[PDB]
DNA sequence: GCTAAGCGCACCTAATTTCCTGACGGCAATCCT
RNA sequence: GUGAACCGGAUUGCCGUCAGGAAAUUAGGUGCGCUUAGCAGUAUUCCCCACGCUGUGGG
């Protein structure tokens, strides 16, 4: 039943080489070629370099699919020094390499529903590795991420697979380009005057022969047959929260449960107590469990957080529970008896 | 926001001995004067206890001793990169007016814990030109907000736009 | 067999290095400013330092014509040397040429000077200036050279002039946030007027950092530079170790006299170089306990005991020395039992260095 | 099956790939400039070393004159904003004359960046073209592992002895061929309570809590510095503190 | 120096003077990296001589 | 066994000048004859 | 395996070198914390264990 595959095409980098390179310069085109999205699927199928040319070719290629352009990546050059001989000789090749950054893509390739089937089926088990036209290009989306569903044409489609946003506040295309192979209409139906020619129906791989073929651009508008996604998910890290409240009934349940086996006793000086200290916030808010915490009175308290203020303590507080922390917690609480107005 | 504005006016309402000695403990921490913590407790420990948008410490430490040393009112739309800005419009512009914005640049490069001098110079220069009031509430929230780039951002190009008026 | 020198250096307020518009160099790492001291200012510091004077035997010069000139108290040949040295391929008074000082002295005295042919004299020149690689600041800092080929004749050829660094110096990167700092100064007249003003105003840029600074020596690529006389790989190694612990580099010095010396030496031999400065990724910042050489040391230490517990070979143990003045700083105040020979004297350091290295002492080694 | 490794690495202020003007090599991603390490870099990096180099190993991995080699490595897309620097040299004349200065007098390029580097083996063809040879291939791979650890590009090394270590390595076995760039789709700020390299990995613990939601994963960190999700949440199969019990541990996972 | 001197007539003379004879230059600056703490029963000047001597006594046995 | 009201100031002035460096140094191969 | 697979941009380097921010300056004028009090001439002293219920083992 369902007759449209679907394959995402999105990578930190991807370049779709034109027709005019296999010299040192080696451009690439704005959208995925047919040869591109073939070669991708002709190794999720996994069949060898001959294996694609004994008759696997039409069988795709007859797909007259489409490629549905998200975000315009730009063309950034890559300046490739290929060290020839490092027979050998002190040569250094030179080349410039063009790739799409930060361009996503979506390929709708429509055909007989088990073909279609089938295709899904190899895009999940990949058996051999694939990647977005030049094996330095891996994908950074699921390449089956959306999935095949019936549609009656091209556009179909490629207008009901939503547009993903990768974060919250990111500048949208209004409006979308969409490049297909041209369909013949009716029989004759010499091309349109926008049909333009593109050399990439892949009818030989090893060494690789190119046919021609007419490709036509319509564009969509988002907000009426394009729709939006959820973010779904979060992007910066934002580690975890201290600052524990002291109103929340979460805390004064602990608060008394620590001053039971401490006997409302202090712990560096002993005197009644009648508060509570942390010694770590890892856990903290309301998360707070009875034994990373001890009972204080308030004279010690109060020198306690004298002292944690700027010492750069970080999470792990002053622990009065090691001979390390307490003998200048002596000398500390010598001079809040000295100089606070007792007399809120 | 809530939490900000109160501590504000809660520092606009110390009398004048408090004040001085705030005064005193600035340069230093208050883990060596008691006076000073026992001001920052009552003037924080209850705020902190009632709001949950409570300030962090060390800056609201800093606002309030910048605040017992300048004593500038509290007024809306009166930020720093406005009111410095409009003042490096009336200096010289080649060799006075580079060393004054290059006082004013230093501050985008200290941690929090010796911020106070370099505000404490800009400050001078404020208190030389009679300048009344500051938004000390919307200083504190872009101050206790510094761990991002975008409020850099646009405390920098707020003093841009004060610039080319 | 790499050995690895890690070095913390605290430095008062000074301006050791400059850019275009007299600013300390700064750099970005881990996301902040630190302040940046340049790899090869400290290269030519070490180069040009006390410890480095009888083993100093390299020049770098395009006044090549200057110095052989110079050996001749009445013997006139400067154009001469010129026109020879612009057919042996510099175009000019040349371009920059590295090469021992005796080696030019010598040689080119016996070759240039002597009344010959002329194409065959400056392939005899060029053979001399390519050959004279024999001098440990030319192994330690390597060279390689290339003549312009449009002045240089059809029949000159010149042979390998490659030689490869067998020394790494990173740049002294801040264990802290940069602290770019300006010096209003002025020029008092020495005259009186009747306006009093300065003759000159100016701002001076300085900074003052606790510098992280990383040195990589190739042992088997030093010996491979100065051929078998390993004594004088122990001598520059030495020389290198007492220059790089002794010696600051000549910026600002007169108005900034930032002579301090390092509180911490790590001296590890292992085959592989290891960068301790993802220590100061996370940047150091004060408390009220302890001083910034103490919060630098731990947080290396507590590095110094990751990558021990991560990055470990049982094939090849890592070992290193550690250096502090009278055991001063140690290393591991809390757990990190990892420099087995705290060391307390820069003699001795070297002396167990090159004990490591084979059978060298220092005064034996100090005859090359 | 296809093993992936995820590999963050902070490199201290250098100039690794160099392009024609001898700038830091940068790409496009996130919608900001990245610093960038061409993958052909770091693959001769890998190869060529006496680190890796202790039916033919390293042929199968990175492939020689139809091979198609089961290993390949993506560009080293930085996790923040590009921040390439001018450095100033001159070089001095050495000898007295009436002037300063002689070399060179120019302006070198150099950059700081914390690389994310995509690392993907197919484990099947690597078998398939080390004629079934299934203890050479985990020893190789194993090989891979250590090298790819510790080398670093042997790029201008002389002037800025960059030898820093990477601070967090993830290895999954999953079934499709994904890359975690998208991560990294924010730029990293820095704040003052945590560093660059937390902060990476921190939110490449965010994406990985994801895609799961809506496979396994081996973590290592130099003695659990960097904790894959600070939390006790299933996210890291396995925290691993050494390199060593890492490459065991994936080895005895695969046979 | 005489800066503002009129109005902080500050003559004080040194309170200790290291003249010290070698071949390369040292500085003690990085004695003070730790800031003097004054304590009750000692003084500034004191804690500032002692840091200086247990720095010089540490660069004389090390270095 | 432990209290509670009421009361908390504002006006004046906030400055002037002048000086702000120069010269020197800037590389070459090698990527079709 | 897809204008694709195999594929470094390589190395040679002190910005350096000269410098007082300098001379001038009262923070002054005004001020009550203050009005109430036995650590004790008893009438339940908060009690767990125990005496024909007023001794007895103590929190
Ligand atoms: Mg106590």
């Amino acid at each position: 039943p369902p007759n449209t595959l679907f394959l995402r095409l999105e990578g930190a980098l991807q370049s779709w080489g034109s027709n005019e390179a296999k010299f040192a310069l080696r451009r690439t085109a704005d959208a995925p070629t047919k040869s591109g999205v073939l070669g991708l699927l002709c190794a999720a199928m996994g069949i060898g370099r001959a294996e694609a040319a004994d008759s696997w070719l039409p069988k795709l290629a007859n797909l007259r699919m489409g490629v549905r352009i998200d975000r315009p990546g730009i063309r950034w050059w890559d300046f490739h020094t290929v060290g020839a001989g490092q027979k050998t000789r002190a040569e250094t090749l030179l080349s410039r390499r063009e790739y799409l950054a930060d361009a996503s893509f979506l390929v709708a390739l429509q055909g007989e529903p088990e073909l279609v089937a089938k295709l899904s089926a190899a895009l999940a088990k990949p058996v051999w590795a694939i990647y977005l036209g030049r094996k330095s290009c891996p994908p950074s989306r699921p390449v089956c991420e959306h999935p095949p569903g019936f549609y009656n044409t091209l556009e179909e489609a490629l207008s009901a697979v939503p547009l993903q946003k990768r974060w919250h506040n990111e500048p949208l295309p209004q409006i979308l380009p969409c490049v297909m192979d041209w369909i013949p209409g009716y029989d004759g139906e010499h091309a349109p005057d926008d049909a333009e020619i593109h050399y990439d129906l892949p009818v030989s791989f090893q060494p690789p022969r190119h046919l021609p073929r007419f490709v036509i651009r319509r564009e969509l508008v988002v907000g009426e047959d394009v729709q939006v996604s959820r973010e779904t998910g979060t992007s910066v890290w934002r580690p975890k929260g201290t600052r524990a409240d002291y109103n929340n009934s979460e805390y004064k349940k602990v608060r008394a449960e620590r001053l039971v086996m401490d006997h409302a006793a202090c712990m560096v000086c002993k005197a009644p107590a009648t508060t509570v200290q942390h010694v770590n916030y890892r856990r903290a808010g309301g998360k707070e469990i009875p034994e990373d915490l001890r009972a204080l009175c308030r004279l010690c308290h109060d020198a306690c957080t004298m002292l944690e203020y700027g010492s750069g303590m970080t999470t792990n507080r002053i622990d009065p529970c090691d001979p390390i922390w307490r003998e200048r917690i002596l000398a500390k609480r010598k001079e809040i008896v000295e100089f606070r107005s007792r007399g809120r | 926001n809530r939490g900000t504005v109160d501590f504000i006016a809660s520092l606009e309402n110390l009398k004048e001995g408090d004040l001085g000695i705030l005064r005193k403990l600035r340069g230093a921490r208050l883990d060596e004067k008691l006076p000073g913590f026992d001001l920052f407790s009552a003037l924080w420990w209850p705020l902190r206890q009632k709001n949950q948008r409570a300030p962090k410490r060390e800056v609201a430490w800093l606002i309030a001793k910048l605040f017992a040393e300048f004593r500038f009112e509290q007024r809306e739309g009166a930020t720093l990169p406005i009111l410095m800005g409009g003042i490096c419009r009336k200096l010289e512009p080649k060799k006075e007016l580079p060393r004054v914005l290059a006082r004013f640049d230093q501050l985008a490069s200290l941690d929090i814990m010796q911020m106070e001098e370099p505000l404490s110079v800009i400050m001078g220069i404020l208190r030389k030109h009679q300048q009344v009031c500051l938004d000390w509430v919307g200083l504190t929230d872009v101050l206790s907000f510094w761990e991002q780039e975008p409020v850099k951002r646009e405390w920098s190009d707020s003093f841009i736009k004060a610039y080319k008026i | 067999m790499l050995i690895e020198i890690h070095m913390i250096q605290n430095h008062s307020p000074a301006n050791l290095n400059r850019d275009d518009l007299g600013a300390p160099k700064t750099c970005y790492f881990g996301g902040v400013l630190r302040s940046r001291i340049s790899s090869q200012c400290i290269k030519r510091s070490i180069r040009t330092s006390n410890d480095f004077k009888a083993l100093l035997g390299g020049v770098r010069t395009r006044r090549l014509a200057d110095l052989i000139q110079q050996e001749a108290g009445e013997t006139e040949c400067w154009k001469k040397a010129q026109e020879i040295l612009n057919k042996c391929g510099f175009k000019n008074t040349k371009m920059l040429v590295f090469m021992s000082k005796d080696k030019i002295k010598d040689l080119a005295r016996i070759v240039l000077d002597n009344s010959l042919g002329l194409t065959e004299a400056a392939q005899q020149v060029a053979n001399v200036i390519a050959q004279a690689t024999l001098a440990p600041d030319i192994a330690l800092c390597g060279r390689m050279l290339e003549p312009n080929d449009k002045d240089k004749d059809k029949k000159v050829k010149w042979s390998n002039t490659t030689v490869e660094a067998a020394l790494q110096v990173a740049h002294a990167i801040s264990t802290h946030i940069a602290r770019p700092e300006i010096d209003y100064f002025v020029a008092a007249d020495d005259v009186p007027g009747e306006d009093a003003g300065a003759g000159h105003i100016g701002e001076s840029m300085f900074a003052s950092a606790c510098f992280y600074k990383y040195f990589s020596i190739d042992w088997e690529q030093l010996v491979k530079n100065l051929k078998g006389d390993t004594n004088l790989a122990a001598h520059t190694v030495g020389a290198f170790l007492l220059a790089a612990a002794k010696t600051n580099p000549s910026g600002k010095q007169n108005s900034f006299a930032a002579h301090n010396y390092p509180d911490g030496i790590l001296v590890e031999f292992k085959n592989s170089p290891i960068s301790y400065a993802n220590a100061f990724v996370r940047p150091v910042s004060v408390v009220k306990e302890s001083d910034l050489v103490e919060q630098s040391i731990g947080q290396l230490s507590n590095y110094v005991n990751d990558i021990r517990l991560g990055y470990y070979d049982e094939q090849s143990p890592v070992i290193g020395f550690w250096f502090s003045p009278n055991n001063r700083y140690p290393l591991g105040y809390k757990h990190s039992k990892l420099a087995s020979r705290n060391i307390g004297n820069l003699n001795e350091l070297v002396g167990a260095v090159l004990d490591y290295i084979g059978g060298f002492k220092w005064e034996e080694v100090q005859k090359s």
